[PDB]
């Protein structure tokens, strides 16, 4: 309150009570005024036209909105180390969001002179979406998010929503929610805003490697006392069948009767990291895994939590079952292999069925070799399982969160679903914590001596500054395996290198040069 | 009202069979409405017992013998302007 | 006591009108489209509130040892799921029926416990001198392992199409496995006295039905 | 009021990169590997926390009586689910979209409840003097009844492999049915005025969304 | 003990290929009792590589060359009473 | 550092076609570590339009014509110890 006296103190440690992890994050905001304070609705016939597939339909809403559902906005590296390191999994259990200090600055061009004098007045609004009656659009690791190095100052995104669409054109449920028409609140240079969110149930994320194979989780001791058919013919001959089984024991326990089964597929395409072996033809769209709802298509990216590859092959990675970030420096689009890092899913290969692999087979008719009065002969002819849905008894392990990656994600309102996990990772919540929509009030320059009805297109350039603040107490569960062979855990090699990992470059630009999974303590089945 | 761009691609293809089997991708069509129809018609192509007249986006090929090719996808939009660009296939 | 596709009132109509005659004779250009009420006359057409469990189809051998066919089909062509490059059997897999009312000498290749009657021999036991499981018990609710639940149509009866004309019949695939689906009721394996009582469920970050 | 498969903002890249091209140029011996940010250029390829419920597919059936097949494809050739040997067809089965925006005249062949107008016949009734319910109201979050769910790749693209060479090239086949998987979300039938309200949920050992 | 009633629809066709692909239902097959098995055996048909025996209910026809077909349904009962109904098939 | 033991089963078929497809298991290849890769490769056959390559466990075979085949197995494991056992595969 006032101009001279701060409205809030830079807050940015990260607590390690014990079971409680307080991990509070400021980063500095700087907010153009978007679309000149209009609503310009956005299609592809304005985008200048695009496939059947890209058709959109929506609105360019002038609101900024804070997103911060990246984990390295709240986890220092070091912090991410310390929870992925010893911990069986976390999930968040409170949030608070202090946004204070705002500074409005005016901006003149005269003569191409730009002369940046502040607003001792001007107003920006702020307000939270406490009800999720607005289209929620984080969640999708749209690249606004807090800056991972704190000094970073970043620019708020801004906030356009997207709704039905025949084509290009809208349809009569097509939606405009007028973000005007919500009860905003009007910071004007010495006010801070503050909200206060409870995170809900949401369980446990496995921050942990089973170190048991589904298949292997037998005894590799005793028999099982359940016979398997072994054998069908006595030998090489004409007329010859039988019919023996045998116990299915140690020796062979592949055959062996088992409780439980991998949990679901959907064959993603094979491309291989050494470029050689790809085949030469463009198969990037023609040839993925897509579900296409109302007639256009849409990649299966990421898709069902699925093991990249079989144990062994490093190079190969699934065509679209895998994040993919791109390090600091990276061109928008055609980039290089080596200038985009890609997430391997090696971690949960034992209850999950390869995302290449084909699951299985299924036998697809009669092993009747001499039928009455139909007779045909027929072999039993064993076709594949390219996708397979959840059957009973069938376990799974949900995919993996990253340092880079989200961390929410809203559940659609919908009737039903199964297993709200959002598949890029992270946690499902029907009430996520909710967006905060930033606004400066349009100040009109100078209007006429002589009235006019328009909409006073005139306004003065303006934009704002300030620190946003973000503290989200996690929940920890601590680990207590009675393993004796010493666990894996991760850490920085210790080797001389140019530049320090996750530490500045000599510009000053902050380096991650690669992404941390979760899963390194390891947890039997 | 922009007519629509027809994108076929890849343009152009060298393949050597046990592998006759290609796949030219057409849904790459822009246009501001939705593209009501995707054609596809072969203008030349080796002496066959087969000729080829398909509507999907992605053309499907197989059992192809020797020689060239040059297929022409043909797009409609909603308004019904038509834009046809030609792809070129060639098996060794 | 009541088969999952006969729950049904044998007495009324059911006031759901199912498509039943797609042409009105044999001819050229006779195409039409006549509905019918779906009654007990006709209970396959029936609509339903639910279908019946999943299914993972297991590969068929006869008792009677005759009419099996002539070749070592015990590996090479049972169903398996292999997990991290390596093959095991689907031994037993998911609750299923072991065979259709009435084929009793049939059973899954690898879908049913087979416990050994005490005097039988570590390996290589003759079929008699071992004692198979069979699960008739729930073929109400459960589809028959060796059965291939349903078929699923593959392409569209677009008998004349505009600039694009094929005459495509529909035509009708089956599904050897199906994953679980809304509504779908199904019943869990039985437990013999010679059967396992408990088992952990792995400590995994998710599962269905343990 | 918002498509599932376009539930994202169209205003920011993704920072998930996504395969884009894997041949520089047409030629021999030209493979490469080049990714590409997944923004709102190409929403496609965009990667989704969500995917769209499970799927059944229904025969496709035209109201205007010239599109379909000039031949009896009523019963052969229709969605059965046929516990016990004897097949039952799966009117309506699991809640699925009637058909694609647009295409209005469509509707599956028994996948939608029609019930008869009063003073309509029992049986052999034409097509106008029964009341079809079509379903485009949950094609957001459903796959189309009669649409094929998109597509699974069945063998490696393995162009060039050691001491067993092949030149395999990227296959792709059709899912006609797909199982319930890991945060698939979708949406259960609608009721009408003239549609039922409960139904005993089956007294059996496991179900799943009854 | 009434004998079972062997109805096979539809009795007549008319097919013109590149869709020789024909079933014919004979699954409408009335009888007290299950019907044990279905025969189909073909009576008439122009020369092929191949004869047509099965037991399905649902006849499926592959790869038919023009001429005249004749087709012959013979249901059995659980007593062993059987009907036979034959179909007639023609190909343009 | 036992090398592998290559055990193809089963050794000896005979088949009489129109079920030429048939299987021979050549999974059960004991070594100490694993199974790198497995070979397939047919010294003897009568002249066919095809030859056999594969790498498959389980080797798939389909149009089968009269004669005689003889099929060899090889594998290697990490180390690379190769041991090859022939099967021979009769067709009536």
């Amino acid at each position: 309150d006032g101009v001279g006296s701060s409205s809030g103190n830079w807050h940015c440690d990260s607590q390690w009570l014990g079971d409680r992890v307080i991990t509070t994050s400021t980063r500095t905001w700087a907010l153009p005024t978007y679309n000149n304070h209009l609503y310009k609705q956005i299609s592809n016939s304005t985008s200048g036209g695009s496939s059947n597939d890209n058709a959109y339909f929506g609105y360019s809403t002038p609101w900024g909105y804070f997103d911060f559902n990246r984990f390295h906005c709240h986890f220092s590296p070091r912090d991410w180390q310390r929870l992925i390191n010893n911990n069986w999994g976390f999930r968040p259990k409170r949030l608070n969001f202090k946004l204070f200090n705002i500074q409005v600055k005016e901006v003149t061009d005269n003569n191409g002179v730009k002369t940046i004098a502040n607003n001792l007045t001007s107003t920006v609004q702020v307000f939270t979406d406490s009800d999720y009656q607005l289209p929620y659009v984080l969640g999708s690791a749209h690249e606004g998010c807090l800056p991972p190095f704190p000094a970073d100052v970043f620019m708020i995104p801004q906030y356009g929503y997207l709704t039905l669409n025949d084509g290009s054109q809208a349809v009569g449920r097509s939606s405009f929610y007028c973000l005007e028409y919500f009860p905003s609140q009007m910071l004007r240079t010495g006010n801070n805003f503050q909200f206060s969110y409870e995170f809900e149930n949401v369980p446990f994320h496995s921050s942990y490697a089973h170190s048991q194979s589904l298949d292997r989780l037998m005894n590799p001791l005793i028999d099982q006392y359940l016979y398997y058919l072994s054998k069908t013919i006595n030998g090489s001959g004409q007329n010859q069948q039988t019919l023996k089984f045998s116990v299915a024991g140690p020796s062979n326990m592949a055959v062996q009767g088992r409780n439980y089964i991998p949990g679901p597929s959907y064959r993603q395409q094979r491309v291989s990291t050494t470029v050689t072996q790809n085949n030469n033809s463009e198969f990037a769209w023609p040839g993925a895994s897509s579900w296409a709802l109302n007639g256009r298509n849409s990649l299966m990216n990421p898709g069902p939590a699925m093991a990249s590859h079989k144990e062994g092959e490093d190079r190969f990675f699934p065509l679209s079952g895998s994040l993919i970030f791109g390090k600091q420096g990276t061109g928008r689009d055609n980039v290089d292999a080596d200038k985009v890092m890609i997430t391997n899913e090696e971690e949960i290969k034992t209850t999950n069925p390869v995302a290449t692999e084909s699951y299985g087979q299924v036998a697809t008719n009669h092993q009747s070799d001499g039928t009455l009065a139909v007779p045909f002969k027929a072999q039993a002819q064993t076709g594949w399982v390219q996708n397979q849905g959840i059957l009973p008894g069938m376990v799974w392990q949900d995919r993996d969160v990253y340092l880079q990656g989200p961390i929410w994600a809203k559940i659609p309102h919908t009737d039903g679903n199964f297993h709200p996990s959002p598949l890029m990772g992270g946690f499902g919540m029907k009430h996520p914590p909710p967006q905060i929509l930033i606004k400066n009030t349009p100040v009109p320059a100078d209007p006429p001596t002589a009235f006019n009805k328009d909409k006073l297109n005139s306004f003065i350039t303006q934009y704002s500054t300030g620190q946003v603040s973000v503290e989200i107490e996690w929940e920890l569960q601590k680990e207590n395996s009675k393993r004796w062979n010493p666990e894996i855990q991760y850490t920085s090699n210790y080797y001389k290198s140019n530049n320090v990992e996750f530490a500045v470059n000599t510009e000053g630009v902050y380096s991650e040069p690669r992404p941390i999974g979760t899963r390194y303590l390891t947890r039997n089945l | 009202n922009r007519p629509p761009i027809a994108i076929v691609s890849p343009q152009f293809q060298e393949i050597s069979l046990p592998t006759t089997s290609t796949v030219i991708d057409g849904s790459q069509s822009t246009d501001d409405d939705k593209i009501v129809q995707y054609h596809w018609e072969e203008l030349k192509g080796p002496l066959r017992e087969e000729k080829i007249s398909e509507d999907t986006a992605i053309l499907k090929l197989s059992k192809l013998v020797p020689g060239n090719y040059t297929f022409s996808l043909t797009v409609v939009d909603s308004d019904g302007a038509t834009n046809s660009t030609t792809a070129n296939l060639t098996v060794n």
